[PDB]
DNA sequence: GGTCGGCGCCCGAACAGGGACTG
DNA sequence: CAGTCCCTGTTCGGGCGCCG
């Protein structure tokens, strides 16, 4: 077997573990035409090398179709060599996007042929990839083989390519510094700012750099025309978009198909703006069976349709121009839900987005605009290195009033105010020193542990009181119950005194939505409320009106 | 032509494996360079996949300082080789360092790249460069050199740093020397006029060995924060409400504190507004309880062993207290920062500056980098502390959430 | 078909750490 | 007191999409 002119890469088996060594699948006959069909051709250019009995491994393998095309992708079945493998770190560190794209005066996109099969194995290693390709027969022995190069379907075959391709690429892109390749696997986008003449001068000097090692560049994927077909995108001199997307139309849903119609809704979201999945990813939740057919509930076909008329109109995007400012703008779209957009030029979209996760079970608009934005920030700085300007539903003061007073460190990038509906806003303030001329309530809860019932009730400066039967409760939810009836039996201004750490708390957080039924009927009634004033005392210490109403809930 | 120090790592421990997180464009370009140059230079060499090992790097701008500076978050291989830095080759920590009059630092982080390291220890130093929008796969590289950053660096160095200091410190035996990780600190009582002079000769006493920063510090107006008491004239129930708790809070560090008779003034179930006069016995209580607070802890005493903890309260109005403890209640020293970086405009900012604040009093009191309890979310942290961090060594840290009790720390 | 790697989303289950009350 | 459980937040395992 001759050599390679690429490099190779030294790769060990896990210590203390051997080569696998397991039995081969059953092959259709239709496949098995296919594989020696392959297994034959590969042995002529030196890929594969039969064995002998003194290599006593083994690994399945199989083979399936491949996308347009009659010929056949050949794939092995490593999942006991994989796991006695040593661990790479991989290299591709994300998925590049066209929004990251300067415009350049010319383009050309082109595709190597079998890109794992030019780049050759480890030597030590080709022992440990033996299989069997059984023969049409049961009976025949069959064929023994061990791999030359890397196998498709070896956990190390991807993370050595993309580093053998920058190390040949390296030499070109030193002496061709202001020729920017955007290198991802086997695809390689090239762009210049030279003219046209000198253009096709240095893709065919590249097409000869990658001749050198090994690697064909066939002028049957070769795109010297726009529209150039790239990461799935639609690239011309002006804009760019998606390629066309396809959602299943069932008329029985099944799980499976949801998550299929999920996951394509997320991928259509990056520059198809307005996309939510909010309810249709609440027919996922606690389901037993991957196969199991699900009835679309009301508001989740209302989504469906919604998102169908978006896909119909066409949506572009555009290139990043250096020159002029980043801007990113949000929006609330409901209750738990977030989209923004990114451009430079009003309309003209680099890419959409949307944010939905919801953290804690208490929360409000303030907390998950912030969510919404780092998530924004962290991905622009992956594709742009930069942050954007943000253009932002929330009043500069009512940004101002949150985060000084909000005990936990929070900060936004530069932004600016949009008068855009539903605005963010606080819903309601918590004083900060006690109101004079407000009734005072003393409020206590308790529970017992075993009997899961108790009492929540409260005292006053006038001589009101209340006690309440609690049933199927614990000592946290009774201490909010305690203060849910001294905010119902009150006037509009309120004083409440408390010795429970856990409900000071979340109320303080200012929260606008809960997870908990009471804490948003404890909300409701704070936003009737005009002032409102919260204070803790410890318990037991005989404290004002704290300890009467300590031995009033006491059972 | 140097031999290389063996190391190896903890017992029973495998290498770092941590990703490296996005970086901004001029982060990127301030590390192509200064890695094109270091490659040049021999200091470092590009390596392949096959190496399963991984750290973040980034780069900083010191404070005042133009040049961009190359940093690698060494925190979990520091984890991991802590054997070596602390049992074989220990560096003893000067208790006279606190007390001098004036501290400088100095980035003494470029002679480092004169040792060679060993060789078996090279699979672990290994670090990514990204680019922006993922325009190419990682630019991998491995240090061929001792590592800016690492532990064991100030370690191997040790025996050849003290062989350059030792034509100084013979002719400035009153002057404190001590070696932090790619710091040096120095100080000395002399006034600040032949204290900078002293400098500039150390910076030429090792720049003819083969070496340049400056940063001022004084250890001596270093002060601590008290828990203080508001002295009024009138009190309402709710002084005396928020009063008891935040004495009851406190008698867990001062076991004699006492709310006996302030608890009795608290008897009916009274208007929080409605003013309440001071007993008699009520307001010996009081005075009683300022003078406690006055008094230091009984039995506290740092532990070399234990690990130093650091908590940090936002107080609003630029104001940030702090205290460093090792066991529960047992505070070795609090504080207050004020008027910071980014006051009344940016809180990471803000809390940035004082972890770098709190980190170094740290180092000159103790020789120790404490773990930090920091009072953000943990997405909003790793987010933005990059973009203003100005120190080439950090700590550790950790996320928590407690709401304000009673104010304990801050008036 | 039931291969690898990367990145993204959504879910539930498992993990974990602090606060009140109890033998 | 150590032993809980109440509550809340995090981490990870497992589906689909996308790319090659
Ligand atoms: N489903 C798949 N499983 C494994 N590896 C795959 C794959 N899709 C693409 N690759 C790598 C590139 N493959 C082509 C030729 P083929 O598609 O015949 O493998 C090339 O090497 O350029
Ligand atoms: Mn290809």
């Amino acid at each position: 077997v001759p050599i390679s002119p690429i490099e190779t890469v030294p790769v060990k088996l896990k210590p203390g573990m051997d080569g696998p060594k397991v039995k081969q699948w059953p092959l259709t006959e239709e496949k098995i035409k296919a594989l020696v069909e392959i297994c034959t051709e590969m042995e002529k250019e030196g890929k594969i090398s039969k064995i002998g009995p003194e290599n006593p491994y083994n690994t399945p393998v199989f083979a399936i179709k491949k996308k347009d095309s009659t010929k056949w992708r050949k794939l092995v079945d490593f999942r006991e060599l994989n796991k006695r493998t040593q661990d790479f770190w991989e290299v591709q560190l994300g998925i590049p996007h066209p929004a990251g794209l300067k415009k350049k005066k010319s383009v050309t996109v082109l595709d190597v042929g079998d890109a794992y099969f030019s780049v050759p194995l480890d030597e030590d290693f080709r022992k440990y990839t033996a299989f069997t390709i059984p023969s049409i027969n049961n009976e025949t022995p069959g064929i023994r083989y061990q791999y030359n190069v890397l196998p498709q379907g070896w956990k190390g075959s991807p993370a050595i390519f993309q580093s053998s391709m920058t190390k040949i690429l390296e030499p070109f892109k030193k002496q061709n510094p202001d020729i920017v390749i955007y290198q991802y696997m086997d695809d390689l986008y090239v762009g210049s700012d030279l003219e046209i003449g000198q253009h096709r001068t240095k893709i065919e000097e590249l097409r000869q750099h990658l001749l050198r090692w090994g690697l064909t560049t066939p002028d049957k994927k070769h795109q010297k025309e726009p529209p150039f077909l790239w990461m799935g995108y639609e690239l011309h001199p002006d804009k760019w978009t998606v390629q066309p997307i396809v959602l299943p139309e069932k008329d029985s849903w099944t799980v499976n198909d949801i998550c299929k119609l999920v996951g394509k809704l997320n991928w259509a979201s990056q520059i198809y703006p307005g996309i939510k999945v909010r309810q249709l990813s609440k027919l996922l939740r606690g389901t037993k069976a991957l196969t199991e057919v699900i009835p679309l509930t009301e508001e989740a076909e209302l989504e469906l349709a919604e998102n169908r008329e978006i896909l119909k109109e066409p949506v572009h995007g555009v290139y990043y121009d250096p020159s002029k400012d980043l801007i990113a703008e949000i929006q609330k779209q409901g209750q738990g839900q977030w989209t923004y957009q990114i451009y430079q030029e009003p309309f003209k979209n680099l890419k959409t987005g949307k944010y939905a996760r919801m953290r804690g079970a208490h929360t409000n608009d303030v907390k998950q605009l912030t969510e919404a934005v780092q998530k924004i920030t962290t991905e622009s700085i992956v594709i742009w290195g930069k942050t954007p300007k943000f253009k932002l539903p929330i009043q500069k003061e009512t940004w101002e009033t949150w985060w000084t007073e909000y005990w936990q460190a929070t900060w936004i990038p530069e932004w600016e105010f949009v008068n855009t509906p539903p605005l963010v806003k606080l819903w309601y303030q918590l004083e900060k020193e006690p109101i004079v001329g407000a009734e005072t309530f003393y409020v206590d809860g308790a529970a017992n542990r075993e009997t899961k019932l108790g009492k929540a009730g409260y005292v006053t400066n006038k001589g009101r009181q209340k006690v309440v039967p609690l049933t199927n409760t614990t000592n946290q939810k009774t201490e909010l119950q305690a203060i849910y009836l001294a905010l119902q039996d009150s006037g509009l201004e309120v004083n409440i005194v408390t010795n429970s750490q856990y409900a000071l708390g979340i109320i303080q957080a200012q929260p606008d939505k809960s997870e908990s039924e009471l804490v948003n009927q404890i909300i409701e009634q704070l936003i009737k409320k005009e002032k409102v004033y919260l204070a803790w005392v410890p318990a037991h210490k005989g404290i004002g009106g704290n300890e009467q109403v300590d031995k009033l809930v006491s059972a | 032509p140097i031999e290389t120090v063996p190391v190896k790592l903890k017992p029973g421990m495998d290498g770092p494996k941590v990703k490296q997180w996005p970086l901004t464009e001029e982060k990127i370009k301030a590390l192509v360079e200064i890695c094109t140059e270091m490659e040049k230079e021999g200091k470092i060499s590009k390596i392949g996949p096959e190496n399963p090992y991984n750290t973040p790097v980034f780069a900083i701008k010191k404070k005042d300082s133009t040049k961009w500076r190359k940093l690698v978050d060494f925190r979990e291989l520091n984890k991991r080789t802590q054997d070596f830095w602390e049992v074989q080759l220990g560096i003893p920590h000067p208790a006279g360092l606190k007390k001098k009059k004036s501290v400088t630092v100095l980035d003494v982080g470029d002679a480092y790249f004169s040792v060679p390291l060993d060789e078996d220890f090279r699979k672990y130093t290994a670090f990514t460069i990204p680019s922006i929008n993922n325009e190419t796969p990682g630019i991998r590289y491995q240090y061929n050199v001792l590592p800016q950053g690492w532990k064991g660096s100030p370690a191997i160095f040790q025996s050849s740093m003290t062989k350059i200091l030792e034509p100084f410190k013979k002719q400035n035996p009153d002057i404190v020397i001590y070696q932090y990780m790619d710091d040096l600190y120095v100080g000395s009582d002399l006034e600040i006029g032949q204290h900078r002079t002293k400098i500039e000769e150390l910076r030429q006493h090792l720049l003819r060995w083969g070496l340049w920063m400056g940063y001022e510090l004084h250890p001596d107006k270093w002060t601590v924060q008290p828990i203080v008491l508001p002295e009024k004239d009138s009190w309402t129930v709710n002084d005396i409400q928020k009063l008891v708790g935040k004495l009851n809070w406190a008698s867990q560090i001062y076991p004699g504190i006492k709310v006996r008779q302030l608890s009795k003034l608290l008897r009916g179930t009274k208007a929080l507004t409605e003013v309440i006069p001071l007993t008699e016995e009520a307001e010996l209580e009081l005075a009683e309880n300022r003078e406690i607070l006055k008094e230091p802890v009984h039995g506290v005493y740092y532990d070399p062993s234990k690990d130093l903890i650091a908590e940090i309260q936002k107080q609003g109005q630029g104001q940030w207290t702090y205290q460093i403890y090792q066991e529960p209640f047992k505070n070795l020293k609090t504080g207050k920062y004020a008027r910071m970086r980014g006051a009344h405009t940016n809180d990471v900012k803000q809390l940035t500056e004082a972890v770098q604040k709190i980190t170094t009093e740290s180092i000159v009191i103790w020789g120790k980098t404490p773990k930090f309890k920091l009072p953000i979310q943990k997405e909003t942290w790793e987010t933005w502390w990059t973009e203003y961090w100005q120190a080439t060594w950090i700590p550790e840290w950790e996320f928590v959430n407690t709401p304000p009790l009673v104010k304990l720390w801050y008036q």
